[PDB]
Order: C-alpha cells, then structure tokens, then sequence
C-alpha cells in the first residue's frame, strides 16, 4: 500500500506540461521522428540513473532542502550557496517565466487571439499566481490537487486516439536520422528539450530523506515510477507522430494542441486543450510553492543581502512572500526578454551543472566517509552514478558549444552571486 | 493527533544557559522530524533548529549556530534545545513543531503540529516579581 502511494508521487511530480509543448524543440532540432523519439528515451534513462544516485545523498542528509545542503556538506558553504542563488535567480524565475509564456501562447491558440497578447497574458498569469500563493495554501493546494488529477486525462485520451489514427503505424516514425539535421549536434539540442519535461525528478532527494527505513522498495519506487513516466512520454510521442510528423510538430509552438484538433473534431479538442492549460497553470502554481522556499532558506543563513526582509514570514499565511516578490520580478524580466525554448534550455543547462556536482558527490562521499550511515545505497554502485554523470557532462558541454549566448547567461547570473556571497558573509544581511 | 508541550523557558542572564524540552504525544514521534521555532513580540516565526527522525541530520539558523543544540530522545518522545551563551536577542516564545516524515526542515510551513510555545527572556537586568 505504502509503495503504491509513493509511486504516485513519483509519477505525479515528474509529469508536467513538457510533453504538451516541448516536441516543437525536440523534432525542430532532430528533424526526424526517430532521433527525437530516442531523446525521450535517453532523458528517461538519464533521470532514472540521476534519481537512484541522488537518493543516496538524500538519505545521508535527511532534509527538505537538498543541493543547498547536499553540496555544502561535500564542497563547502560557497557551493551550497551558489545552488541557492541559481535557484532563486535563474531556475525558479525562468520556470515561472517559460511556463507563463507557453500558457499564454496556448491561451491565444485556443481562444483565437492576437500573437502580441502572449506577453501581457504571461505577466498577468504569473502576477495572479504569485498573489494567489500569498493568500495561502488554501488556494494553491486547491489548484494542485485539481491540476494533478486533470493533467493525466489529456494524455490517456491522446494515447488511445493517437495510436488509433488512421494514417498510423511504424511508417509514421521512419526517418530516424536526417542529414539536414546532423545526429550528434542536433541530439544535444533535442535532449536538453526532452529533459525539461522530466523536470522535477530532482526531488527524489527530499523523498528519500523523508522515508524512514527506505532501502528495500525505495529503489523500486524510483525505477518503477520514472519508467512509467518514460513509457507515457514515448507513447504520447508515437501518438503525435501518428497524426503529425517531424516538420509539422516543429511548425507550431503548441504541438499537442494541433494533435487534439485532429483526434477530436469539435468541442472534444477544447476539453483536451483546456486540460493542457490546467497542466501548465498548475505547473506555474507548483513552482511558486517550491520557489518561495529557496530565498528564505538563504535568508535562514547569512546568504542574502536583505536577510531580515527575505526571512519575514507573514503571520497570517506562514510563507515568505518577500522572497517570491524578487522571484516574480526577475521572471517578468525573463518573460519580456527570452522565449519559451530559450528559457527551457537555460533551466536544463544551469540546474544540470549543479545536479552533476551532486552525483560526483555520492562517489566522493564513498571515499570521504565510508562509515557515515547510509540508509539507502545506490545499486550497481559505480556504474549508474557514472552514467548519470556521463550524460550530465554531455548536456553541459553540448549546450555551451551549441548555445554560447544562452549558456553565458547561466554562467553570468550564477557567478554574479560570488560578490553577493562575500558581501553578505561579512555584513550578515540587512 | 500530535499534541506538544514545551518546558524549560524563563528569565535568564545574558551569557547564561537554558534547556528547552518539548514532549509529544508519542505514537508517531519516532517517525517524525521535529523543529524549534521562535517568535519575538514584534515579528512572525523564525527558524531556530530542526532534526531528523533518528537525529542523524540537524540544522540551525545563522543567528543561533554554535550557541544552541537540538537533540531528541525517541524513547521519551521529546525534543530538546540546549541554548548557551544567550543574548538579549534570543528573547522570544520558543515553539516546538512536528511535521510529517523523517526529514528535517527549516521551512515553517512544512510543520503541521505546533506547540503553544514557552517564554524565554534574556537580559542583563530585569524588573518585576513583587511579594
Ligand atoms: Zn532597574
């Protein structure tokens, strides 16, 4: 009983709004149905590997923080801090920003409206969700349970219908690698786009830490759950490629929306695209929930310059709203400057820079402190953490060399925190 | 289902010491992580310390690290907070809090069960207590 319940959490937290929007960048970079469809498989394998390795350090440090504390505990207060600065300035705000744009993009697509009203709607949705979160967890949690229930209905309904489309079969995935989109250069632009749909697997640390006596069955739940997601993501892509194809999917910034309007001609496609807008909305809301945590955890130490104001938790709601206000504004900077794929690629390149440090950290720990209590230990010890790091190195090396400008905004904004760190370690906040 | 009572607060001298303890309803205590939070008269909640179910992981805030220590006796279903070399800026109602799951937390909203709190007053000279 216990296991199945957790399993749900894995499936739940991983499944996002990615499948509904990312195929555009996936097949847009791959230029062939078969290359794209493998990027969805490799990303899933990369994250099962990443998941099982991170659960070890998650169990060595049972706490709801993670990477801020996984990395402080092996690399030092400085690396522990950087991840927070990165999460507060880049990762949470751009996730809010990207999904707010894609939400509004899909809003404009469904209610046929101007392609200028993307950005005003992206501001207002992010402004509205920050407000609703400052009201409390009454309304945020109301959105979340509604989002988690309804986000699975469009998928089942797309898989059944898509896999039964009349112009449908293996032939609908036949170009595997097209020479117009070279294999190795394009696969890295595709994997960085499939990974954003697997976003949220990172919280396996906080999950493993949270289990008492995990061991037998904690790895079953990480493998079983993420491979359910992986299977679901491969199935919906075959369904997409049955209706549309490589060049066609890249042709709209809303790929799943088009597939819906083919599979069900009428109001049926509306109920499916509504379901998609709920999936994206619930994303933004759920990112804010998790977002507020970081600037406050920084403010809990010296880490931020206005630590007094950042750490203020309002006695009516029990939340640090002030942290999220800085995050809201820098998301607005990002909604007005980048586009949805520019932002998804930031997020992957940046967080995967730190995610990798955490994998190496498990191996480091095995020699630093082999006698520390390990409630759970990574199975097939050297192999799988090394897999995670092999592909982890691949993504960071490729996005640098593919997107020099987008990688530099991640390198730049992370290192802007180094002057911030030595100011606030001497002055302690304000 | 998880009732909490704090003990050990009171008037102390600056530089003095104080052991807060928080008894819990038992049943689930050993499978739950605990926290110490404090509330100054002019403010909301402030994170002090937290602890894993087992006690393997502990975490203290910047303003109290080194001076304070959090511990638990899962047999006695109690969590302790040993404060030393106190300062007049520790003066607050120290609440004790329980959450679901064995992972520690600095985030107050994680915690579902909260104690009524125990008053701690730190001072170099104080006025009150008549006949
Ligand atoms: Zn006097």
């Amino acid at each position: 009983v216990s296991g199945i319940t957790a399993l749900t959490v894995v499936v739940g937290t991983v499944i996002g709004a990615g499948i509904f929007f990312k195929p555009t960048a996936v097949y847009g970079a791959a230029g062939a149905p078969g290359l794209g469809l493998l990027a969805w498989f490799v990303a899933g394998i990369i994250t099962i590997a990443g998941g099982l390795t991170v659960a070890e350090i998650g169990t060595i440090y049972p706490q709801t923080g993670g990477m801020m504390i996984y990395l402080e505990k092996v690399y030092g207060r400085w690396l522990g801090f950087l991840v927070g600065w990165a999460q507060m300035v880049i990762y949470y705000p751009a996730n809010i920003a990207a999904l707010a744009i894609i939400f509004a993009t899909q809003f404009v697509n469904l209610f046929a409206l101007s392609d200028s009203t993307i950005v005003p709607t992206a501001i207002l949705t992010s402004i509205f969700l920050m407000g609703v979160n400052f009201l409390g967890t009454k309304y945020s949690g109301w959105i979340q349970t509604l989002a988690t229930i309804l986000k699975l209905i469009p998928l089942v309904v797309i898989i059944v219908a898509g896999l039964l489309y009349p112009g449908g079969g293996v032939i609908r995935l036949v170009p595997f690698s097209v020479e117009t989109h070279p294999v190795l250069t394009s696969f890295g632009s595709a994997l960085i786009a499939t990974l954003f749909a697997y976003d949220g697997w990172i919280n396996v640390g906080t999950l493993a830490g949270e289990m008492k006596n995990p061991g037998k069955m904690l790895p079953k739940v990480i493998i079983g759950g993420l491979s359910i997601v992986m299977a679901v993501y491969l199935l919906t892509n075959i369904a997409y490629l049955f209706v549309l194809d490589s060049s066609q999917l890249a042709g709209t910034d809303t790929p799943a929306a088009l597939v819906a309007s083919h599979l069900f001609e009428g109001i049926g496609s509306k109920l499916v695209t509504i379901g998609i807008l709920i999936s994206v909305f619930g994303g933004i809301n759920g990112y804010i929930i998790s977002g507020l945590r970081v600037p406050y955890a920084l403010a809990t130490q010296k880490m931020l310059p206005f630590s007094d104001w950042f750490a203020r938790i309002n006695p009516k709601t029990n939340l640090p709203i002030n942290g999220g206000l800085v995050m809201l504004g820098i998301a607005i900077v990002m909604i007005l400057t980048g586009q949805f794929n520019q932002l998804t690629d930031l997020i992957v390149f940046v967080i995967w820079f730190f995610i990798t440090l955490t994998f190496i950290a498990v191996i480091i720990l095995r020699k630093t402190q082999p006698d520390i209590e390990r409630p759970y230990r990574v199975p097939f010890y050297p192999v799988i953490p090394l897999i995670a790091i092999i592909g982890g190195l691949y993504i960071i090396f490729n996005t640098l060399i593919v997107q020099p400008k987008n990688a530099f905004i991640g390198i730049l904004l992370t290192l802007i925190g180094i002057p911030i760190y030595f100011y606030c370690k001497k002055k302690y906040g304000s | 289902q998880v009732q909490l009572v704090e003990s050990g607060g009171g008037v102390v001298q600056a530089g003095g010491s104080l052991r807060l303890s928080c008894a819990a309803s038992g049943r689930t205590f050993s499978s739950r992580a605990m926290g110490w939070f404090r509330q100054a008269p002019g403010e909301g909640r402030e994170f002090v310390a937290t602890i894993s179910w087992s006690g393997s992981y502990t975490e203290y805030a910047d303003s109290v690290k080194g001076r304070v220590t959090i511990s638990r006796d899962n047999a006695k279903n109690t969590v302790y907070l040993q404060m030393n070399s106190l300062k007049p800026g520790d003066t607050a109602v120290y609440h004790c809090a329980a959450k679901n799951g064995g992972a520690a937390s600095n985030y107050p909203n994680d915690y579902v069960y909260w104690g009524q709190g125990t008053q701690v007053t730190v001072s170099s000279h104080h006025h009150h207590h008549h006949e």
